[PDB]
RNA sequence: AUCGAGAGG
């Protein structure tokens, strides 16, 4: 009855940004990103790969409430680097690892027999 | 609900991704909290989920029949020669995160039954609504969109809080308000007012 | 069904109270909750 | 001794030493003499009852006489400079909190005293369930509607 | 091969795979994990209309175990979402229509099976929504009994999905993890009423990796970067393709994101 | 009847506001504030009645006074900037 | 911004109480009747060999948020085995002329006690404590 | 019994003492024989003791048993509230129960009165008098729908 | 009412299976957890469905109605 | 049942009867039924008021001759220390309900939660009878996949709840998790 | 009684509740259709106008919106069938009927309203799903819990009255009970089993935890905590974690008969500015208590801060619980062999006592005490020695429980449970008790017809030899069911009762209430007591203090 | 509406 449609929490909604930034208030060089329309599946990534570089000081994602999915991640960097940056560098480096990983596991397919 | 007289209210829905998931892939289709079971002592309700597992792993059907000499160790040890833990104890992993879950979790097949009272069927909520005339008060039932009894004990609770205008508001302006005209004299209601 | 089918009540020393005599005839648990509890019971 | 009293002296004298960091060596700077008149002055200060009439002063002091019982213990000449290491500036924060506390403590006029003492005794008696002494709710209804005979009436002399 | 994570495969069947998965974060792995279970997209029946039905079961369940049926999802990715099409209801390109019909001739009971679900729409020269049949006999999954004088016709559309807005088009059943099998991280706290190893089973994946030594003491520094994992194909997409589809879908995600990015 | 009134001087009622006058104050300043009447606060930010009203008990700017009746009938009065809120 | 304390403490035994990572140490400092100390220890970060004879330190440092140790671009404070940090909520005497320093370095209790420095081991939000093998 | 006395020290002692208890209750009669201490005596009944001494202490042996029925179950309540409902009883006349003859004796509001119980008789009976009801009381405002001086209502408001 | 398309909780398709499954209890005096084995249905998740389930259908049938 | 003398106390009721009965069951030769035990006089009806000159046993096994390495799980059993009795129990789970017999294990459990449970199987959703679709209820409930309990009594084989089922066999975690 | 009194409401709702652990204490959680039909009417005004606009042109189906417009003369305005519905123009006094939008008074109720604390103050947080939703903490006022309860909620139809609401019955005000001195909130549920596990010296945080639980903190400042060991690894004791929860500035300390101030045991707290120094969390620790925890937080800080401590240490031990996992076990009941048999030897030794002293009564040599029946000794003297038999048992199998057992978990932590829980279903579940005796011979003689005539020994008495693990015989399920029987008709009949009780002790004292002048009365003047309790003092504030001129020696009290 | 029955905390 009262139930949110299930396409809400794969799809985006209108006047949704896919990210939303806001500066942490008395914090330095940290900012909290809103992922909207996101699950945790997105979120665990992000935060490991950021606290795999020494740059970034901060790695933490949290869902305000399970009902409906968005995540937000919070970075703390070091002074004269952009928490962006960092973002990017983790996304970059996951997509490396994929593609690796892809197509070593399709060889490996291609020599296995059945 | 299921048998043992565990009563339940699902809070919330997830994901089989979201749930956690053992070993093998299996995860629940349902997750109850631990602390309803002690207050209750229902050791039927263990029991039936190590015997459930039991029958399902060796395809013999449990014998639930009270006054049977059945012993835990017993099943237990079948278990064991199904290579899960004696206790059903199973290892769990966060579905969230993927890491090992430091206790290990308790679950097993066990049989529940869907009740008559369904929160959909029985919400009920009325804004200004039909009113019964005898009294000039909201009509009794959900079913004719009626509103809920401000109960004396109610009045009581509300009367100690000393919201003097809440209760004033709730008792006059929300129900059953009126205007009338009475006559210094007379000190009654049979002076007829003619407002045009 | 059947447990409405096979149904007693009690009109109303104290009958509420589960009586030895009643093993083997009525069932010990079968009891509705509140006003009925102990007048009215399955056999 | 365990009483339920006002104000919790013993929580603002651990807010004392830590809201001013306090060094157990250095002397205290409190002369003797300060520290009897400021208690006198406290329990002059901490009025329950707003007239200055004879009685209904007496009935404050009566009032307060437990509470100045309970400050007199706590705050001891001996006692202040020996368990803590009382300065000036922390003996009248400590007279002027325990006053304000005593003043956020007092009934606020209006409040259905009647109403809240009735629920105060209604909701443990719910909770109340199942050797020769009458007792439960039973006992209670006994004791709540005047009764010429008691189920278990009983004498204790000593 | 390729510096970076590295798949060694135990067992491969077109229902299940084994593998061993090494030099990953844990994280990658669960996150790969989920986009398997619900995130990859198929086809499935997302509306029924029946025009008759004379069999005892009433038309929603039906239509709940019609969107329950598998549905060959393997050109899925040329079928575009109905959402994302320009159709009025649905699209030859965006949409699938099947048609069943079925009367039971026989005083004996007939049955019906995936096998007799047929397609009206054009295919296009692409492998979607073939009734997929792994029996023995080659007889699709039951769907209804019918008596003798029983007769049932329907048309369904089947829209493109994914498994978080329904659990249907999820393309994969059991999915198995195991890391740590010998506990060296000590990342659970064992419970035995007498001794843990005794009470507890050893894994299987736990043979593979070198046994620990009790002498040895506990590496705080170690973290797990061998784990063992074991896939399921409904048979609507074949194994490695569903691995492959997870781990393409987890790079779009991150994509998406790095784009958002760009454009704010 | 006539002169009930307790003077001012030697009043014996609380100085301190009781809950429920500080409650039925701010009651009564927010349903003038919704009902567009003049606010002698300057505001921040702020849109809800109730707390223009609780600014202008900090303010201690609200013109009110209090009518504390006893038992006998006499009434003492009490106004808003008089009385200290805690 | 020096150490407060060193000396070397050999353990007169160890026992873990319901806990299996964290053990409970007693020691006496080595040579001296004044000073003897007690406290909790992580034996599975650590090991403690029993009868082990093991240096002991504290210092006041080397607020300001926690950064992650950069990889040898800040030098070591230390090559000790084992630090911990803690914070001192009350100090007592056993007797006139004899000291008694109470810690606790996480919730795992310190105690030692001993006159040989009543300056230093001044009670301060700031404390460390090194252990080497 | 273990009884807590002061010791010549001062200190806390116990020292065990002989109690007598009895299924009956005479206290006129007990008290008058010897070898019994008159100030230690106690009685299970209120009203005895409100005969035989005083009403302030059948106030007290009042509020001791209803502490015994709760501190029997273990729950605490503050004294303050026990100590209202026994002064209620208390301090009109002798002791006056909380039933229907308890609160329509007292001469308050009629309406009030009428609550309770026997509504209509009471309402008879103060139309039968001519009875006048101030309206002051709680629950006459409550049926008045005006509201109660209570709390918020209390105290008027005026302007300046 | 009828055989369960898929366990709720292991997901893989356990319909198919049924209608051979009952073939293999009464053709060769099958144990049912060796026919749930030969059926694939290894975990006890997809296990229950076959085995608790009972066909109301045929019930219902016999209704000419 | 009944007991008699044999030159021990046994059992009237034999196993040539229990096969007798046992074939009558499986062909559904002469008809084998309760009548016909009663009109043999090898069973009984016992009301309330003549129960008090009766002797009962609970386990027919108590009659046999008595006489260690008992087994540690099983429960205690007072040794009957008693003789001649005239009936023995045909089984004890005949004195539970009709709803009580649904319930698994409810010697291993506290009454009163049997009770509730009784309470709430009737509360519990389930296929009332298989004319459902032909009958016209004011308020009809049926499951989608009604399943039997994997869980059974004896006596639930005489209720027909393993024919028809009213609940599902689902799996069920006890565990801490958001809080939910 | 029923309609002056008893009035049905306008602008009430009513609805099945669930918990929310994310959800704040003070918040509830409205469902949107509810939010929808229930109307709260505002005046337009030039700081809102703006808004009100909108939500009219939003519509009354789609919330935020309205139901209905009023103008100046009164005449209604339908927003659902208007032809005016879009094209509104707002002029100045007017009334919209705005939907119950979040950050707005409720008044939330529990259907049993014996207690002030039954009926609250709550925020509303307009929620997807049907259900309210109300935080764990509130359960324990109201008496609530999730197996199916239904809960009530009204809403405040003028400013004054909203005023009202949130200036009294604010759940942060109530906090804090008059009657006990005690905080009625509390942290009761696997938040409080979590606690204990989290504040352990043997559990250790990790980086990445640690992380994520203090961004779980919604006050949190950007504080990280110094690693407790940092050398060997960064780790970080739950205490810290948990301290950062904890506000600045705050004391507490504990005092138990272990706590040393070394302190080996971890029994007892210390907490100096929202740092714990040493200690194990347990419910005395938080739950609601004279000299609590909340009580402290409430007293000093105020209740606001209170209220948030409550949601941060629900969202932190939440989250640590749920990457550490917890379960009951049929394990956790079974018990050790050796140990079930020293516990059946303690059974044998209980029922032989038992046998000499019926012997002891057959030869009639035992003389009763004075006042006291033959029968009455011996039925005592029975009854004694299977109490003492059953808790003796109990004993040995909590003695014989590790540390590892979740039901002992969750007894320790104080969050469920009980002593006699633990040896009912471990060992012995005790002798049955019916109408204030042991088990009677319904039939002559006989308790039941099985038993032989004239038998007094503890099996036909009704005393359960088996646990509820190892199996109630027959007789024994009687004679239990005859215990739980009786047990409802008194919970039944007592229920009435007590509604009956509570009804006469409100309406006999409903009036009286503090006068300006202190003192007591009721409307007819007349004088219940000239000081309320005789201080004239509020009973939130007063909590439990030692007075230490009263005890000890002359010499000490001198020195 | 009336009466009654059952049921939920
Ligand atoms: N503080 C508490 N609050 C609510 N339930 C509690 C409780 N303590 C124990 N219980 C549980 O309450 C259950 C008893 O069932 P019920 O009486 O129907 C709910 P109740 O809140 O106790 O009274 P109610 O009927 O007015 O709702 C017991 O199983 C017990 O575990
Ligand atoms: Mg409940
Ligand atoms: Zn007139
Ligand atoms: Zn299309
Ligand atoms: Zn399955």
């Amino acid at each position: 009855m009262n139930a949110p449609d299930r396409f809400e929490l794969f799809l985006l909604g209108e006047g949704e940004s896919k990210l939303k930034i806001d500066p942490d208030t008395k914090a330095p060089n940290a900012v909290v990103i809103t992922f909207e329309k996101e699950d945790h599946t997105l979120g665990n990534l992000i935060r490991a790969e950021l606290l795999n570089d020494r740059k970034v000081l901060f790695a933490a994602y949290k869902v305000e409430h399970p009902f409906f999915a968005r995540f937000k991640l919070r970075i703390q960097t070091t002074e004269g680097y952009d928490p962006k940056d960092a973002l990017k560098n983790a996304c970059n480096s996951i997509i490396n690892k994929l593609g690796a990983l892809k197509t070593n596991f399709e060889t490996e397919w291609n020599l296995q027999t059945l | 609900a299921s048998r043992h007289g565990q009563k339940g209210t699902i809070g919330i829905t997830y994901r089989r991704e979201d749930m956690p998931f053992t070993a093998e892939g299996i995860v629940p289709d349902l997750i109850i909290n631990p602390h309803a079971i002690p207050s209750r002592m229902t050791v039927a309700h263990l029991i039936e989920c190590l015997l459930s597992k039991v029958a399902a792993l060796s395809g013999n059907e449990g014998d639930a029949s009270p006054f049977t000499d059945i012993t835990v160790e017993g099943i237990s040890k079948l278990l064991r020669e199904h290579g899960y833990q004696s206790r059903g104890f199973e290892v769990m992993y966060n579905g969230h995160t993927g890491k090992k879950l430091m206790a290990q979790i308790f679950f097993g097949p066990t049989y529940y039954q869907r009740l008559r009272h369904m929160v959909d069927d029985k919400i009920h909520a009325r804004a200004r609504g039909p009113m019964q005339v005898l009294t000039r008060q909201p009509v009794e039932g959900r079913s004719r969109d009626g509103g809920l009894r401000f109960g004396e004990m109610e009045r009581d609770c509300m009367i100690a809080h000393g919201a003097a205008s809440f209760l004033k508001e709730r008792l006059m302006e929300a129900s059953d308000a009126f205007r009338v005209h009475i006559c210094g004299i007379c000190g009654l209601m049979t002076v007829i007012a003619k407002l045009n | 069904t059947l447990s409405h089918l096979r149904r007693t009540n009690t009109p109303i020393a104290k009958p509420r109270q589960l009586h030895n005599t009643h093993w083997g005839l009525v069932c010990p648990a079968e009891t509705p909750e509140g006003q009925a509890c102990g007048l009215v019971k399955n056999l | 001794a365990n009483w339920p009293l006002p104000v919790n002296i013993r929580r603002i004298i651990q807010n004392a030493q830590q809201t001013f960091h306090i060094d157990h060596t250095k002397p205290s700077d409190l002369t003797i003499k300060d520290i009897v008149l400021g208690v006198k002055d406290l329990q002059e200060n901490l009025l329950v009852l707003r007239g200055k009439n004879e009685i209904i002063q007496n009935a404050q002091r009566d009032a307060v006489t437990l509470f100045c019982c309970l400050l007199r213990s706590r705050l001891a000449t001996r006692r202040v400079l020996q368990e803590y290491r009382l300065t000036k500036q922390a003996f009248d924060w400590v007279l002027s909190n325990i006053e304000a506390q005593f003043l956020r403590s007092v009934v606020h006029p209006g409040e259905m005293v009647g109403v809240l003492a009735a629920q105060s005794i209604g909701e443990p008696a719910t909770q109340m369930t199942l050797k020769k002494v009458t007792s439960g709710v039973p006992r209670l209804k006994e004791i709540l509607n005047v009764a010429k005979n008691m189920k278990t009436p009983s004498l204790t002399v000593y | 091969s390729e510096e970076g994570p590295q798949v060694k495969i135990r067992e491969a069947s077109k229902d299940n795979v084994d593998f061993i998965l090494s030099n990953v974060d844990l994280a990658m792995a669960n996150s790969l994990r989920r986009v398997m279970i619900a995130e990859i997209p198929t086809l499935a029946i997302d509306s029924v209309e029946v025009e008759t039905n004379t069999t005892v079961l009433a038309d929603e369940f039906i239509a709940h175990r019609l969107g329950l049926i598998p549905l060959q999802s393997m050109d899925i990715e040329q079928l575009e979402y109905s959402r994302d099409c320009f159709c009025e209801d649905h699209c030859d390109k965006c949409s699938v229509v099947l048609t069943l019909q079925a009367f039971g001739e026989s005083e004996s009971t007939t049955n019906v099976y995936s096998k007799d679900l047929v397609i009206v729409s054009n295919l296009m020269g692409r492998n979607i929504g073939h009734p997929i049949i792994q029996d023995k006999e080659g007889n699709g999954v039951l769907i209804c009994k019918l008596r003798k004088g029983q007769e049932l016709k329907l048309t369904c559309v089947a829209k493109k999905g994914i498994a978080k807005e329904h659990a249907k088009w999820g393309p994969a059943a059991a999915i198995e993890f195991e890391y740590d099998p010998w506990n060296k991280l000590k990342h659970t706290d064992y419970w035995y009423e007498q001794d843990s190893a005794k009470e507890w089973p050893q894994s299987k994946n736990c043979e593979y990796e070198d046994p620990p030594n009790e002498g040895d003491p506990f590496d705080y520094k170690a973290q797990a970067d061998t784990f063992y994992m074991n896939v399921e194909s409904v048979g609507s997409i074949p194994v490695d393709q569903v691995v492959v589809r997870g781990i393409d879908t987890l790079q779009k995600k991150v994509a998406s994101i790095l784009l958002a990015l760009t454009q704010m | 009847l006539k002169e009930k009134a307790i003077p001012k001087d030697q009043r014996a009622t609380t100085p301190y506001m009781t809950k429920y006058e500080r409650a039925r104050i701010l009651g009564t300043r927010a349903l003038q504030i919704s009902m567009n009447a003049p606010v002698f606060v300057d505001l921040e930010g702020e849109t809800d009645p109730l707390r223009i009203a609780m600014k202008e008990l900090a303010e201690k700017k609200i013109p009110l006074v209090i009518r504390r009746y006893l038992p006998d009938g006499s009434f003492e009065d009490w106004s808003v900037e008089e009385l200290i809120v805690d | 911004s020096n150490t407060l304390f060193d000396d070397i403490f050999q353990v007169s035994e160890v026992d873990p109480g319901r806990y299996n990572k964290v053990c409970r140490i007693e020691a006496a400092s080595t040579t001296q009747d004044q000073c003897k100390l007690t406290l909790d220890i992580n034996v599975e970060l650590f090991p403690v060999a029993a009868q082990d004879s093991l240096t002991v330190t504290i210092a006041s440092s080397l607020t300001r948020s926690w950064r992650p140790p950069q990889a040898g671009d800040r030098s070591l404070a230390d090559d000790y085995d084992y630090v911990m940090y803690g914070t001192a909520y009350k100090f007592e005497e056993v007797s006139k002329d004899l000291i008694a320093v109470y810690y606790s370095f996480g919730g795992l209790l310190m105690r030692l006690e001993g006159n040989y420095r009543n300056l230093n081991n001044l009670k301060q939000e700031n404390a460390y404590l090194l252990i080497r093998r | 019994y273990d009884r807590k006395v002061p010791s010549p020290t001062g200190e806390y002692v116990k020292e065990p003492e002989w109690v007598l208890e009895t299924d009956g209750v005479n206290l006129s009669e007990v008290m008058t024989v010897p070898g019994i201490d008159p100030t230690r005596i106690y009685t299970n009944s209120f009203i005895d003791i409100m005969e035989v001494l005083g009403i302030e202490a059948g106030r007290a042996a009042l509020y001791k048993e209803v502490y015994n029925v709760i501190a029997s179950d273990g729950s605490y309540v503050n004294y303050r509230h026990m100590a209202l409902l026994v002064d209620v009883m208390t301090t009109q006349g002798g002791l006056t129960s909380v039933t229907r003859h308890g609160f329509n004796r007292s001469n308050t509001g009629a309406l009030m009165r009428c609550s309770f119980e026997e509504t209509v008789e009471i309402l008879f009976e103060a139309g039968a008098s001519a009875e006048l009801d101030d309206c002051r009381g709680v629950s006459e405002n409550v049926i008045l729908g005006q509201m109660a001086p209570i709390g918020t209502g209390a105290f008027d408001v005026m302007i300046d | 009412m009828i055989v369960p398309v898929r366990c709720f909780s292991c997901g893989k398709v356990v319909g198919d299976k049924w209608e051979s499954y009952l073939n293999l209890l009464q053709e060769d005096e099958l144990d049912e957890g060796t026919a749930l084995s030969r059926l694939g249905l290894k975990r006890y998740c997809c296990r229950r469905m076959i085995l608790t389930h009972v066909d109301l259908i045929e019930k219902f049938l016999r209704y000419n109605p | 049942f009944i007991v008699e003398d044999d030159g021990h106390k046994e059992l009237k009721v034999r196993k040539g009867h229990i096969a007798k009965l046992m074939a009558t069951e499986y062909q559904d030769v002469e008809e084998y039924t309760w009548s016909s035990l009663l009109n043999e006089g090898l069973v009984e009806y016992i009301d309330a008021e003549e129960e008090e000159s009766i002797l009962i046993a609970m386990q027919p096994e108590d009659l046999e001759p008595a006489e260690l390495d008992v087994d540690p799980a099983k429960r205690i059993r007072v040794s009957h220390h008693a003789t001649t009795f005239t009936h023995c129990e045909i089984h004890p789970s005949m004195i539970l309900g009709v709803a009580a017999s649904i319930i698994p294990f409810p010697d291993h459990n506290q009454s009163p939660r049997n009770t509730y449970q009784s309470a709430m199987g009737k509360q519990a959703m389930g296929v009332f009878l298989t004319n459902y679709n032909v009958r016209m209820d004011t308020m009809a409930n049926i499951l989608y996949y009604p399943q039997k309990p994997l869980g059974t009594t004896r006596a639930m084989e005489y209720l027909k709840f393993r024919e028809l089922p009213a609940g599902q066999n689902a799996i069920v975690a006890i565990a801490c998790y958001s809080g939910y | 009684r029923g309609n002056l009194m008893g009035k049905r409401v306008d602008f009430s709702a009513r609805t099945v509740i669930s918990g929310d652990p994310n959800l704040e204490l003070d918040q509830v959680g409205v469902p949107k259709s509810i939010a929808k039909t229930l109307t709260y009417p505002e005046v337009v005004t030039p700081y809102n106008i703006d808004r009100l606009t909108q939500l009219v042109r939003n519509g009354p189906n789609e919330h935020p919106g309205a139901k209905y417009v009023i103008r100046d003369s009164g005449d209604r305005i339908d927003l659902r069938y208007s032809k005016r519905a879009g094209d509104i123009q707002l002029q100045y006094g007017w009334k919209v009927e705005r939907h119950i939008m979040d950050n707005d008074p409720v008044l939330f109720n529990r259907q049993p309203s014996l207690h002030k604390m039954s009926m609250m103050a709550h925020r509303v947080k307009v929620i997807p799903y049907s259900t309210f939703r109300l935080n764990l903490s509130v359960t324990s006022p109201y008496n609530a819990d999730f197996d199916g309860d239904e809960m009530n909620l009204h809403v405040p139809q003028s400013e004054e009255t909203r005023a009202e609401l949130s200036q009294l019955c604010a759940v942060p005000l109530q906090i804090v009970s008059p009657q006990s001195n005690k905080p009625c909130m509390g942290i009761v549920q696997d938040t409080l089993c979590g606690i204990r596990k989290l504040t352990l010296r043997d559990t250790f945080i990790e980086l990445d935890q640690v992380l994520n639980m203090l961004y779980w903190v919604p006050d949190w400042d950007g504080v990280i905590p110094t690693p407790a060991i940092i050398k060997p690894k960064p780790l970080w004791s739950g205490k810290q974690i948990l301290s950062v929860a904890i506000p600045n500035g705050i004391h507490l300390q504990r005092f138990d008969e272990g706590t040393t101030l070394l302190s080996p045991k971890d029994n007892g707290m210390l907490i100096i500015d929202g740092q714990i120094i040493f200690g194990v969390v347990e419910k005395k620790t938080v739950g609601s208590s004279n000299g609590g925890l909340i009580h402290v937080v409430t007293r000093e800080k105020g209740p606001q801060v209170c209220a948030k401590l409550f949601g941060n240490i629900q969202k932190v031990v939440n989250f640590w619980l749920l990457h550490n996992g917890f379960s009951t076990g049929i394990g956790d009941t079974i018990a050790d062999g050796p140990t079930m048999r020293e516990i059946t030897e303690t059974i044998a030794e209980a029922k032989k006592k038992v046998l000499d002293v019926t012997k002891e009564a057959q030869a009639n040599l035992l003389t009763a005490k004075h006042g006291m029946t033959l029968r009455e000794s011996f039925e005592d003297n029975v009854v004694r020695f299977l109490n003492e038999a059953r808790d003796k048992a109990g004993r040995l199998a909590e003695v014989n429980l590790k540390d590892l057992n979740n039901v002992k978990q969750m007894v320790m932590a104080g969050s469920k449970g009980s002593f006699i829980n633990i040896a009912q279903m471990s060992a012995c579940v005790g002798q049955q008790s019916v109408e204030g005796k042991r088990i009677a011979f319904g039939f002559v003689d006989r308790t039941l017809p099985h038993f032989s005539k004239d038998d007094y020994s503890p099996e036909s008495k009704g005393f359960v030899e088996n646990s509820y693990l190892r199996g109630l015989t027959p007789q024994e399920f009687f004679f239990h069911a005859m215990g739980g029987r009786e047990g409802l008709i008194d919970t039944a009949v007592k229920t009435a009762e007590t509604g009956y009780i509570q009804r006469r002790l409100v309406k006999a004292l409903e009036d009286i209430m503090v006068h300006y002048d202190n003192t007591t009365r009721n409307s007819l003047g007349n004088v219940i007591q000239f000081i309320y309790g005789e201080d004239g003092m509020d009973a939130a504030h007063i909590e439990k203090q030692s007075l230490d001129t009263i005890g000890g020696s002359d010499a000490a009290f001198e020195k």
